[PDB]
């Protein structure tokens, strides 16, 4: 189906559903909560989703957002993701699960229905991720089917970074371009049939999780889908 | 290292 929206900033948060530890803050989406001294809270997850469902049959989309990672020391965790899932999708486990999976089933592709582009700040030993912080594409598993190194210069830069995520409904390809002002540029693509995974409705949004010493802020967000006909 | 399995 066809849907489009635009948030140049989040001064208004009108069609955003917040769940878990996510909330609006200084014209941004704060995905994980902070305490009374502004310090990030350990072991929490939060979702900020666009509230209107849409369908993926015979559909392409493009979405772009700006984001900041704020870290308060060496070893931040766990990151955030832009994700697609059914409309009734709950906030799931905190930590390296990124609010998108449950421990039992997190690597079983036949027990999940979720697709994401993750920005991962913590190297999880528990499912032997690659030995660096990374950006990746997830298809029904916390183990990214495609993954690339995310430079620490850029993780810790505290720049306002830009992500472009796009899905070509004809070729069945999801792609992410990520860019940093005077920094690194990242490119990932994967062949995946989203209409086959999600035969019904879905929502798009952001999931963040701690972890420790980390807050994830979305500064701007636009989306357009169109039919491939 | 492992932190919650
Ligand atoms: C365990 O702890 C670290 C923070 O110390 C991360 O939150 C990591 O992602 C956690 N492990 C799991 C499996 O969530
Ligand atoms: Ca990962
Ligand atoms: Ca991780």
């Amino acid at each position: 189906s066809e849907l489009s929206f635009n948030y140049p900033n989040f001064q208004s948060v009108e069609d955003i559903t917040f769940q878990g530890g996510a909330s609006p803050r200084n014209e941004t989406l704060q995905l994980t909560p902070t305490d009374s001294n502004g310090i990030p809270i350990r072991q929490r997850a939060g979702h900020a989703v666009y509230s209107q469902p849409f369908q993926l049959r015979d559909t392409s989309f493009y979405t772009t957002f700006t984001f900041v990672i704020r870290t308060t020391s060496n070893s931040p965790a766990d990151g955030f993701a832009i994700f697609i899932a059914p409309p009734d999708f709950p906030v799931k486990r905190y930590g390296g699960y990124l609010g998108l999976f449950e421990p039992n089933t997190a690597t079983n592709t036949s027990a999940n229905k979720v697709v994401a582009v993750e920005f991962d700040t913590w190297v999880n030993t528990e499912w032997k991720e690659p030995r660096y912080r990374h950006i990746g594409i997830d298809v029904n598993s916390i183990v990214s089917v495609r993954v690339t190194r995310w430079q620490d210069k850029d993780v810790f830069s505290r720049s306002i970074a830009t992500a472009h995520v796009g899905y070509d409904g004809i070729s069945k390809i999801l792609t992410a371009f990520v860019t940093y002002p005077d920094g690194g540029n990242y490119v990932l693509s994967h062949v995946v049939d989203l209409a086959e995974i999600f035969p019904g409705d879905v929502r798009i949004g952001f999931s963040g999780a701690t972890g420790q010493y980390e807050t994830q802020y979305i500064h701007s967000w636009s989306f357009s889908s169109t039919s491939t006909n | 290292g492992v932190t919650s399995a």
